[PDB]
Parts: C-alpha cells; structure tokens; sequence
RNA sequence: AAGUCCCGGCUAAGUGCCAACGAAAAGGCGUCUCCAGCCUUAGACAGCGGGAAGGUGGGCCCAGCAGCAGCCAUCCUCUAAG
RNA sequence: ACCCUCUUAAGGUAGCCAAAUGCCUUGCCGGGUAAGUUCCGGCGCGCAUGAAUGGAUCAACGCGGUCCCUACUGUCCCAGCCUGGGGCCUCGUGAACGCCCUGAGCCGGUGCACAGUCCGGCAUCUCCCUACACCGAGAGAAGACCCCGUGGAGCUUCA
RNA sequence: UGGGGCGGCACUCCCGCGAAAAGAUAACACGGGAGCCCAAAGGUCGGCUCAGGCGGUACAGAACGCCGCCGUAGAGCGCAAG
RNA sequence: UUUGCUACAUCGAUGUCGGCUCUUCCCACCCUGGAGGUGCAGCUGCCUCCAAGGGUAGGGCUGCCCGCCCGUUAAAGGGGAGCGUGAGCUGGGUUUAGACCGUCGCGAGACAGGUCGGACUCUAAGGGUAGGGAGUGCGGACCGCUUGAGGGGAAGGAACCCC
C-alpha cells in the first residue's frame, strides 16, 4: 500500500519533544532578538507551537533572512538545486553558528 | 477387559468402548467435508484437491482423538483388541495411514467390517458383526496354559500339581502360578479358587463351554495347577 | 512439518500480541522444576554455540527426557534443580492456504501470502546463551551431564556442557 | 608458454586435484597437536601368585534369597592385610 | 397421523427410481461367474423423480443402447503352409515435399535451463544394393485451446 | 490482477509500521480509519485543577455532600492512529 | 518416481490419457547366491549386512491408473528413458460441430454432472541400424592354410523328485 501523504505524516519521532523540554514555550531568550536581513538561522520546527510551522522535509536546514511580514519572516532556502521561500514564525528559528 | 470400537465415515466418526456387555460412546464429531457443488475454484484440477485435502484433515483429527481416547487404557494394560468398521473406504485409508500410534494400530483386530449406520445402534452393529472374532479373542491365555502344562506333565518334571488336597498344601506355601479350576457351584472347586486367590495366585475358571475342561474333570478331578517352583 | 523450515532466521521479531490474533497456546508450561534454593556444588549449565530458533515443541521435548532422567536417579524434589531459562516470545507463521485456500482458484499461488500463525519459538540472537541449567550436589555431577546430553539431542542449534 | 621449485607437517581414502560449484546431526584414542585435573623410585598404571576373609551364612519377612526377592542400619581378633 | 406460524398462494397426490435423472458411491442385500466398479431383482437417508412442462406402461416394429446362454470358429495359446496382384532384376515414359550449409559418429557437459557445428573424451579406409523406420525437438497448415485489442459477427433480454 | 475468472479494492483521502537516525522509496504487505458532527464542541476574558488513593463524618455503601493530606497527568480535549 | 510453487523455453504447433509391440537402464533386494543374530531344538518364522548375473507369469471387474478378487507360483519387487515408443498400430478415455435428462438462468444459454453418435495424412535428401556386393592400402599378379591384439554373450536360469 502507498503511504498517505498528509502535512504530518512520518513525523511520530521527528515532532516529538524529550521530557526536559515539554510545556508551553520555554525559551523566551531567543525571541528577543530581531533578525535583520542577511542573517543565517536554522529551521527547527516546534512542536508545541502550532501556528506557523514548516514543513517536515525543511527541519534542520540553514536558511537566509530575506524579509519580513508582520511578525513572520521570510527565509530562503536550498533544498536540491531550487530555491524555496518560507515564511516562518520565530519560534521556529533559532541563529546559526 | 476392554474393546475398543471405531465407526468412520467420510465425514463423521464415532468412538466408543465395549466393557463386558455394555456399550459407551466417547465422542461424536462432524468434520465438514463438502462436494463438488459448493465449489468453488470450478475447476477440475483444483477442486479434487480440497476434495481429496480436508478429507485428509478429517481423518487425522480422527486418530488424534482416537489416540487420547484408547492410549490410557493401554497403559494399564486394559484393551484387548480394537474393532474398526465403517462404509467405504474411510476405514481402510485410516488403518494403513500414519494417524493411529503404532500402540493402537497393533491391537487392531482383522478384518475391518461394513457398517451402514453411526452413533449408538451403528456401534451394537459392529459387536454383533464379530462375534465369530470374539469367541477366539476371549480365550487365549487357558489355551496357552493348557498346551504348557500338557508339556510339563509329559516331561514328569513335577511342575505342574493336582488333587484338592496336594493343592490347598502348596497354596499355602503361595508356590502355585496359576490354578486352573472347573465351574461347579456349591463343590468344593469354589471355594478353593476363593481362598485361591488370596496367595496371589492367578485363578481361570472354566467349564463345559471348552473342550479341555472335560479332560480336567475327568482326569484330575477338575482341580490342576502350575507351580512357581519345585516342591519335592 | 520439517523443523529445517523454522531454524533459520526469516524477517523481524514477530512478538505483539496485540497485532497478532489467534496465537496457540506453547506446549511448554513448567519452566522451572525441583527444589531451587537447596543447598548444591555445582551449577553446570547447557550453552548455544549458533545463531536460530528453537520450535516450542523441540524445548518441551528436551525438558521431558532431562526430567525423567534425573528423577529416575534418586528423586524429584531431592537435590537437583533443573531450570530451562529461555521463553517463546516469537510467533511463527505458515501460508497455509496452499492448503485449502490454494485450490479453490481462491488466493491461490502466492497471492496474498501473508501467513497465518501456528507456533511460537525462542530466538537465539547471540552467541553462547544459556538454554538449560542443572545444580546438583558433588556426588551427582555424573548423572547431570548425561541428563543434559540426552537433551541436547533433540534441540536444533549445537550446544556445550559447561562445568561451574 | 612457464617449477617434476625450497622448508616444516598431515592424509591411505584415488579422499582430493572446485573462488562463484556437490553434504548435515551423530559415531571413531584411526592418527596428529596443543589446556586442565589426579596418581608416580616413600616403587604409579596393567599384569601375575597368595591373603582373596572372619561373629554371621547376623539379620525383618521367610522351608530358604545365606550382599544383589518387599525398608534398613552398621560394630573389631587388626596391621606389611580387607 | 393431527393443530398453529413465515417466506410468497399452496406445500409433491397417483405413480416411479440409485433411471439416459443419486453428489456421497464400486449405496446395502440377493442373482448370474472360479472370481462381476457393468447387467438384473429388491430397498428408498429422492444433493436435484412426478403428472399434456405429461406420470405409469411395452403388444408389434428398429442398419438404436446394454447384459447373459447355446452353437460356431485362427480372435487367441502360437504360429505354419499354399494362391492371385504388387514389391525384386531388366526395357520405355517420367513427377512432387523436405533444402542457411553439406560440414550431420556417439557419450557426458555448457548455454534462455535437451547441440550436426561449442568444450572434454572415446571412436572413425572409400563407394554401391536391399530392408527398417528410432533420431534429425522429421514434413505438411501466420494454433482451433488460453490471454490480450478502448478488433468483429450472429443470437438474447429486465442493457 | 504471481494466466483469466470468482473474490477483494492495495481505484480519492488520513494515521502508525514496512523505511535501513537528512530527503525519496515497492508488495493482492501488516494494524486501522474518512465521505461527517457542533450556534456551540466557535471568539475572548476571569477563576479553578484532573484520574487514583488515605484520615474524620447519620442515613453513607468501593463509589452522593462536608473537613483535611498526597497526587507530573497515571484524566480530559466530538470521531482512527500518532 | 506424486502433488503444489515460479513463469526461464516453445503460440507463422515439439500430435495431448490408457493399452499393445520392442529395447535398455537404476537399486532404496520380492525370489535365486553368501554371512551373521534371535525370546534360533527340528520344520517354519523375524531381523541385519554384501550382491542388479538370471527371474518376476495366467485370469474376473473397470476406458482406465490405482485397487479388490480367483487358481497357481521359487517369487509372482519398485522405479527411469520428452509421464521411452501414434512418419508402429489402436481409438475404449478426453476437448468441436448433432441430441436427451437433472439442476441453474426472464432469456439466449451454462455445468465440470450423467448419457447416445462422431475423420487418425506423408513415396525417407541425412544419420543410425540389419544384411549383401566392389575398390584402394598393407603388397609385383595369383592358388591354398592359419594365428588370435581386439569385440560381443545369460547361453544358460530355476523348480520338483530319488536316495
């Protein structure tokens, strides 16, 4: 049988979150700074937040800050030889390096 | 002793015992086997195969029930033969398969018969249809012991003792094997196998329904037994 | 059917319960027999040298005959303890419907080969596992190698007897 | 076409002379090798002659089993000996 | 045998049967044979017998199907001898099919898994006549079986 | 479509596993679901803490209300699974 | 040597059951030959090992194969060769077209159920085999007598009776 291809599918591992970091967001250090153009990030998803958030095949990847709309952000991203353009809620970003 | 009784069909069996004279039913079980019209593959190939298949898965539940059922009693060393009837050739692919144990199918008594009917009245069929085998299978140890203390009484080797008197002697001493005793209520042959018994010595009874009683009657006087060991 | 079909490793563990229904009942019920906690010498042990699976029907077998062996030498709840360590989780399944469901021109072939459960065994995923053990005072260790050589015959992989 | 090449060992079956290609559990002190443990010139193992055993063949049960037929203990005339 | 209920109105009467109709199945008992899965008679758990969808029933008739007996015989045990016309040898007339090639002895292999031709062996002097058909996966016909094609044709009806 | 047929629907969609710790990945593989329901089961603001257990209380009982102790979730969140 | 599983080869065809005829092979030994054990006194049994040189027949029933049965036999073993062999036969079975019955289908029609009737083509290039004639070589033309490398064989097998 093929599989079914919802937005969560083959995600019960990837989306889930270890006992030391559950409940409503934690961090709020990393939501204090504004990401100006140029900058570099990494997309990783949260799971417990669920208004904004990419897509499985994008977790992990390095993607540049283009822009902003509202409080979301536009970063573009590499994923073969195309580039794709996101728009992510901060709470799904953290800095690169 | 114990008989037991098998009527097989090719869909339906039935087990039961013979103690004595009565007759007791063990088990009866259906076994689905269809036809060539609820098929099916419709094809001839194939459907002979389901045909010719859980008929096979039939019989085998019929000598594993027949192995629970008869196996404790040959361990006490209980049945004394097995009769196996039924119509068709249902009884002949069980006898000559692997599904009965080789304990069970050595007690099998020739020759299968032809029985129409199943359950109770198809098992009083079968008793019936071999009274002839039963008459030799009932039998077998006095005729053995016979012909043995005919050769020891030839022999003049002092095994073999006789007399009401020279008996109740060597009863006491509990050297007589087995004392073979005439049917005469009231005599004094009665009440010697009762006392008999007590030394553990095996007692047959016998009378005028076997030729050899004559010979015991009017040689020794109905009363003759087989020492364990030399006395004089 | 032949137990060369069921040695070797084909596919995954297949233990749950909860995704297998219909699972028939092991024949092996009694795993551990004799007085435990006697006082004993020695503590010989039977060990796997391959890599397979173990029938349920090979292991209640070789529990029988090591059973009547020691009690047949002195007794039963005497000094001996006799322990067989390994259950059958495994569940072992056969496409039967070469059987009935092959020729009905029914799922016939191998379509739809899934199969159907019909035992359970013991898999043996490393080397040199413990299968049986036996403790017995000094003047029984004769009695107790020959208890575990009969045994030995009728299980598939290649064992030792080990001296402790 | 190019070694009847060199050294240390094994096999007696024509085993073998097979990368992909043809054999399992079990048995063999057949022969070759490495580890254990236990006895040895205060005479080992095997063998050979003798002592090779006595109260008693004790016994319970038994005409009698006078180890060894149905349960079982356990004492020295003793020393180069039981 | 009698009464009540449901499918859907009623619930197989007279007869007949293991039938040219009975799956189980070579049904069971008898006849006939030394020996009878066929045949005859009887029975009737009739998968799935039955009344102008005609039931039971055979006098006469049959280049219809089946079983038995007598007679008779080369049908056989088990083959033999004889005769006419061919075949065989000679004169005259005078075709057809097989044909990559002429290179086709055989055994074990290789390889789409059965080689005349390849590998390893064992064999093998050339030509001609009669006889035999085992091999050449022998010759003869774009397989009727089976499946496929958004190919047909005739028939049917509740498409 | 392990020939076709009969069966089933692996013919549209969702969850786990198959799936080999990025991505992609087949089976007439395995375990199951959807074709709707709700004017609140939707929006926001405030207060509170759940299942289960223990001690004390008339009817009161394992399980009514009251007074206290513990309880990381062992509850609930329309419906499958995560 | 069964029955399945797979779909590699053959669809401008490798004639598809059984029987008869004829040939050969395997051994996992039914009888015949050798040796042993036994709960082997003798006769008869049962079992194990070697061994494929010879044998393994006649009938009733069914299209069969299997199987059951009759009278014997030393025994009346079991398998392979494109389930050996239809350019050798046969044509009972099976699978065309005609027809009857039962069940099923509104019907046309179906069955894997029963029954009656239903075609068997060919002149042998090549090989092989069975026999019969010439030639060249050995070796100038002829007449006569031989040997015994090699090759084939089952040339014999078995039972009953006497002592």
């Amino acid at each position: 049988v093929a599989r079914s291809k919802g937005y969560r599918s083959k995600t019960r591992k990837l989306l889930e979150k270890k006992v030391r970091e559950k409940g409503a967001i934690p961090k709020l250090s990393l939501l204090m700074h504004d990401y100006s153009q140029g900058e570099y990030v990494v997309v990783k998803i949260n799971p417990s937040i669920h208004k904004g958030m990419p897509h499985r095949r994008y977790h992990g990847k390095v993607g540049l800050v283009v822009g902003k709309r509202g409080k979301a952000y536009e970063v573009k991203v590499n994923i073969g030889d195309k580039e794709r353009v996101l728009i992510v809620r901060p709470e799904h970003l953290i800095p690169f390096n | 002793e114990v008989f037991g009784l098998v009527i097989v069909e090719r869909d339906y069996a039935t087990i039961g015992v013979l103690k004595g004279t009565k007759v007791e039913v063990l088990d009866e079980f259906e076994g689905f086997v269809p036809g060539k019209h609820m098929m099916g593959g419709q094809s001839q190939r194939r459907i002979e195969r389901i045909i010719e298949e859980m008929y096979h898965n039939f019989l085998k539940e019929v000598g594993e029930k027949v192995n629970q059922y008869f196996l404790p009693y040959i361990e006490m060393k209980k049945m004394k033969g097995i009769l196996i009837g039924g119509p068709g050739f249902a009884k002949k692919d069980l006898y000559e398969s692997d599904l009965l144990d080789y304990r069970v199918k050595k007690l099998v008594l020739q020759p299968l018969f032809d029985i129409p009917d199943q359950g109770e009245p198809g098992l009083k069929e079968l008793i019936m249809k071999a009274q002839d085998i039963l008459k030799n299978q009932k039998y077998i140890e006095v005729e053995n012991l016979m012909e043995e203390i005919k050769y020891h009484l030839a022999k003049d080797d002092g095994m073999v003792v006789y007399g009401l008197e020279e008996i109740r002697k060597a009863l006491q001493l509990g050297a007589i094997d087995a004392l073979i005793v005439y049917e005469e209520p009231g005599s004094e042959l009665e009440k010697l196998s009762q006392e008999a018994e007590n030394y553990g010595t095996k007692v047959y009874v016998i009378g005028d329904e076997l030729p050899d009683g004559e010979w015991v009657k009017k040689t020794f006087g109905g009363a003759i037994g087989k020492l364990r060991f030399k006395i004089y | 059917r032949p137990g060369r079909c069921y040695r070797k490793f084909s596919g995954p563990a297949y233990t749950r319960r909860e995704y297998i229904p219909g699972i028939p009942m092991p024949k092996i019920t009694k795993f551990v027999m004799g007085n435990v906690n006697g006082d004993y010498d020695y503590e010989l042990r039977l060990i796997t040298t391959e890599k397979g699976q173990i029938r349920h029907n090979a292991l209640e077998a070789a529990r029988v005959i090591a059973l009547k062996y020691l009690s047949k030498k002195l007794a039963s709840e005497q000094n001996f303890a006799l322990v067989v360590t390994k259950y059958p989780h495994h569940v072992i399944r056969e496409n039967k419907m070469m059987a009935f469901a092959g020729a009905d021109r029914l799922q016939d072939g191998m379509r739809l080969s899934f199969g159907k459960p019909i035992g359970t065994a013991a898999r043996l995923e490393k080397l040199g596992e413990l299968v049986m053990y036996v403790r017995v005072k000094k003047e029984h260790l004769e009695a107790a190698k020959e208890a575990l050589k009969i045994a030995s015959s009728k299980l598939p992989i290649r064992t030792k007897i080990e001296i402790s």
